[PDB]
């Protein structure tokens, strides 16, 4: 399903074509020049290839479907996804974090039969029973504000670790604030 | 039909042009040299020398008279007779008079003393002579008149005709004159004449002239200067127009016919012969059509060569096998001595020394512009100095 | 300074886009002589060998290409075929007596640019390649064979062009280009970048670097120690590297859009010569003395090379080739100048001292022009 765009300028037209290479998406941009012209164009041009943005993007789309799919009713990921190893593939593949990016994200670290009494009785801690050898974790959505976001919490017992994703177009304290209180939901309820 | 040998020319400058030209394009001028474009565009080459190298310089120059709509056709220009001294520039070109051509003539010539050669100062002196015809070819001729020499401008006209402009020394400018009283031989034409040519005999007082026209038909005329009589007069007729006709001598004197849809050939001991003997130069007609031609010495050897420039960019050049070689088999004659090839097709030419060394220079004008050929340095000077030692040698055995 | 025109060229036939760093000659069957290697967008390479209007062969790649390189990257002493593909693969062939790779492997995508040599000083050649984010990583082939990474840098302008040049004190270095006409140098520590100043408008010009000039015959391999920049807005520079501060030796300031920076030896003596080519066909050739020739390819030039090719009758000669917009890539291959400068005869036969005396001895003073210009003429015309 190749796809293509254009913006027309006095210097001439600009065309982007958009498609798929195997496990990949592909962006091109080319440039047709129909001296201080030439360079004006150039300078568009330059201009128009810092804002593609194509790294916040994906970043943001990947952020947004795991709380899209937090409650787990979600058509995007069917049965036999285990999340925690998608999350964890995406924070090696983006340890750094984009400086263009809406969604925040952040992890940490903090027995067996009580985990599995804990998840019989998950509606009572207001967690979910959601199971990935049919692994379960834990998760909790909430949506706080701050200066609107929605806060998501995904606990995996493997010693257990837990995901902090902050979900708000590309264009912290307001993570550390649900950081706090994360670890001490988890204190309180862990009697 | 194959080179016996490398081109020992390389390519030294090239300045492009806006517009084409013609064959009628290039003039000398001076070491200067002088290049017209079609649409009013004239350009002067030279070169200007630094401490220990040189720089090519072709600026631009203009003319008074002529209209922004006018398109040039024919240039030429000359110096004054040694008792005169000056230099005339003559240029035809046409005004577009709403549908149709209106053929003009001007002479630029400065009569202010201490400015004859003043090229700038030339630009604009010019007169205003109407036709009556398209113009072909500007050419000029030199003859004896008393015991006295004059220059005199030839054109060919639309009309089968040739008309001489002659200088009148009482007002100061070129008039029309009759063109029997001084070429006998160049009356009664019945084609468009596209190249004349005029071989004064150095030390004497006769001549030989040669023209080919549009039809192919070819005339010699071999004539005397202090009686005006025509001594002798050959012609014949070829197929398609002559683009060129020389006169040189191959050591008795010959004559080179360049065509366009035969080969070159070369007619030899016209005083002897006639037009019997005919030499033609092999393989000279594989590369489209021959434009151009030239006859000088571009071996360093004392003797000519024939060079011919085709409208399939190329630059063949031909030697003649003397038969004081002795080898009757593959008799004396010419054969293929190298080639060159361009990247456009090639218009005119020119044999003239600009960089001032001694050494002559070739200058091609093609359709894209002029190029100036050089021979190649390293050759040239490794051969003077075997030269030179074998003279002092020789001074020094025969001396003793 | 003096225009010249090439005349004698070969057209070759090519149906493709491509970018302007996939393009390469080099000895790819391992023959001793150059062939030419261009990569087009679809996922296939041509191989021209000689002077034939078709490619001598082809080689299929998965997705679409980037970089190629010819080069002795698996250190076995063989040349092989390198290509890179926009997603991160890999991709190498050997063609020394359709075209399969022999040996695939994913590595991170994004690519721009890429250079084969060694860079460390180990003898060991080594592989570079600059990414689209002003990340540069560097690799080498290990036998198990497979690559592994090395010490990667990161940096803030945009990176353009590789080179490896030799340093103040006979060790190899690692150059990259920065826009600004700047550069950075990156050392192989097993600071990381140091950024380099060169004057200027703009700070975000786009700027090509080449760098190990030769300077002399048989000192190929012995030495190196000058570079080049060149800058979109028409800047060229000239410099060599030293100990305390990179001395600049020209500046040459014209009015194109040069997007392109090659070496290529035309005199024949030894020295190398810079070769810059606008996006218009305007080229330029300077030596090492600010003397310029220019050459008009009166067309539009997508991508741009310089070097040995084998044309004809088997033999390496200098070539430059340009890529049009009509389906065509013309190699020109007889470039070769006598000289850069102009002189006439004159001035050349004045150097020579033989020539002063043996016309000292012919009884002539050498300094009368019009009588030497006299003797040329009867020497030249009249030898009897």
């Amino acid at each position: 399903t190749t796809y293509h765009l254009q913006r027309a300028l006095p210097g001439g037209i600009i065309l982007m074509e958009l498609a798929f290479q195997g496990c990949y998406f592909c962006v091109k941009q080319f440039a047709l020049e129909c001296s201080q012209l030439s360079m004006l164009f150039t300078e568009e041009c330059d201009k128009v290839r810092d804002l593609m943005h194509v790294h916040s993007f994906s970043y943001d789309f990947h952020l947004r479907l795991v709380h899209q799919h937090v409650l787990g009713a979600h058509l995007v990921l069917r049965h036999g996804y285990h999340l925690t190893t998608f999350l964890r593939h995406f924070l090696a593949h983006h340890p750094d974090g984009p400086h263009f990016g809406r969604n925040h994200i952040y992890q940490g670290t903090l027995a067996h039969q009580l985990y599995n009494y804990v998840a019989d009785h998950a509606s009572s801690y207001h967690m979910k029973p959601l199971r990935m050898h049919n692994e379960y974790a834990l998760v909790s959505a909430w949506h706080s504000s701050g200066s609107d976001f929605d806060v998501s919490l995904l606990v995996c017992h493997c010693r257990l670790q837990f995901f902090v994703v902050l979900t708000s177009f590309p264009r912290f304290p307001p993570l550390a604030a649900e950081v706090g209180m994360a670890r001490a939901r988890l204190a309180q309820l862990v009697r | 039909a194959v080179a016996a040998g490398p081109c020992p020319l390389r390519e030294d400058s090239f300045t492009r042009f806006s517009s084409q030209s013609n064959v009628y394009g290039l003039a000398g001028g001076a070491g200067e040299l002088l290049a017209a474009t079609l649409k009013g565009k004239v350009l002067g080459f030279r070169y200007q020398d630094l401490r220990q190298k040189i720089r090519p310089v072709a600026k631009e120059l203009q003319f008074n008279y002529i209209p922004v709509d006018a398109e040039i056709v024919s240039i030429d220009t000359f110096n004054k007779s040694p008792p005169k001294r000056g230099l005339v520039v003559g240029i035809t070109f046409i005004k577009d008079s709403g549908d149709k051509g209106s053929p003009f003539l001007n002479i630029y010539c400065d009569y202010e003393p201490g400015s004859e050669y003043n090229l700038d100062s030339i630009a604009q002196s010019c007169l205003n002579l109407e036709l009556q015809f398209t113009p072909f070819q500007l050419c000029h001729a030199e003859v004896q008149v008393g015991d006295q020499l004059e220059t005199v401008f030839l054109l060919s006209g639309n009309d089968p005709a040739i008309h001489l402009y002659k200088e009148n020394e009482g007002l100061h400018q070129f008039e029309e004159q009759p063109v029997e009283n001084l070429f006998p031989e160049l009356t009664n034409l019945t084609s468009s004449v596209l190249w004349l040519d005029v071989h004064n005999f150095p030390g004497t007082s006769r001549r030989l002239s040669a023209l080919g026209c549009q039809s192919g038909y070819v005339r010699v005329a071999h004539v005397d200067q202090r009686s005006r009589e025509v001594l002798q007069m050959w012609s014949v007729l070829q197929d398609g127009p002559i683009s060129r006709v020389i006169v040189f001598s191959l050591s008795e004197y010959s004559v080179l016919v360049a065509s366009m849809l035969e080969p070159a050939v070369v007619y030899r001991d016209l005083l002897n012969r006639g037009l019997e003997d005919q030499l033609l130069l092999p393989g000279s007609d594989q590369f489209d059509s021959v434009l151009c031609s030239l006859v000088t010495d571009v071996d360093l050897d004392g003797r000519p060569e024939v060079l011919v420039a085709t409208y399939g960019q190329e630059l063949l050049c031909y030697k003649y096998r003397g038969p004081e070689s002795g080898l009757p088999e593959a008799q004396h004659g010419f054969h293929l001595l190298w080639q060159r090839s361009f990247s456009s097709p090639l218009l005119a030419m020119a044999h003239v020394d600009l960089t001032g060394d001694g050494l002559q220079e070739l200058a091609v004008v093609s359709l894209k512009g002029v190029h100036i050929l050089q021979h190649s340095l390293i050759q040239a000077s490794e051969l003077v100095l075997t030269r030179l030692r074998h003279q002092v040698e020789q001074r020094r055995r025969r001396l003793q | 300074m003096r225009s010249v025109s090439y005349v004698q060229r070969v057209a070759l036939e090519f149906s493709g886009s491509l970018f302007p760093h996939a393009i390469c000659l080099g000895d790819v069957d391992n023959d001793t002589l150059n062939e030419l290697v261009v990569g087009d967008t679809s996922g296939k390479v041509s191989v021209y060998k000689n002077d034939d209007s078709r490619p001598w062969l082809t080689c299929s790649c998965q997705g679409m290409l980037t970089c190629v390189g010819v080069g002795d990257v698996c250190n076995k002493g063989k040349n092989l075929l390198v290509a890179v593909s926009a997603e991160g693969w890999f991709h190498l062939f050997d063609l020394t007596p359709e075209q399969r790779p022999v040996f695939k492997q994913h590595i991170p995508a994004n690519t721009k640019v890429m250079l084969i040599s060694d860079i460390d000083g180990d003898g060991c050649r080594e592989l570079v390649v600059g990414y689209t984010d002003r990340v540069v990583r560097a690799f080498r082939w290990e036998e198990l064979g497979q690559l592994v990474s090395l010490k990667k840098w990161m940096l803030e302008g945009q990176v353009d062009s590789l080179s490896v040049t030799l340093g103040p004190l006979g060790l190899p270095e690692l150059m990259v280009s920065q826009p600004g006409c700047a550069y950075a140098i990156l050392l192989c520590t097993w600071r990381d970048v140091v950024l380099h100043q060169t004057r200027i408008h703009n700070k975000n010009v786009s700027t090509h670097l080449i760098g190990n000039i030769k300077q002399g015959h048989g000192t190929e391999s012995s030495g190196s120690g000058l570079f080049a920049l060149c800058t979109l807005d028409g800047t060229l520079k000239l410099m060599e590297e030293m100990e305390e501060a990179d001395k600049l030796l020209w500046s040459v300031q014209v009015d194109h859009q040069l997007f392109a920076l090659e070496k290529l030896d035309v005199t024949g003596n030894g020295h190398e010569e810079v070769v810059a080519c606008a996006w218009d066909g305007q080229t330029y050739i300077i030596d090492h003395n600010r003397t310029v020739v220019r050459f008009q390819v009166d067309e539009n030039i997508r991508a741009f090379c310089a070097g040995l090719y084998a044309c004809k009758e088997g033999r390496n000669s200098p070539c430059l080739v340009y890529v049009t917009f009509n389906q065509k890539i013309y190699v020109y291959w007889e470039v070769q100048l006598e000289r850069m400068e102009s002189t006439n005869l004159v001035k050349l036969l004045e150097t020579k001292p033989e020539y002063h005396s043996l016309l000292q001895e012919l009884g002539v003073d050498p300094d009368d022009l019009p009588v030497t210009r006299a003797l040329l003429h009867q020497t030249l015309y009249h030898p009897d």
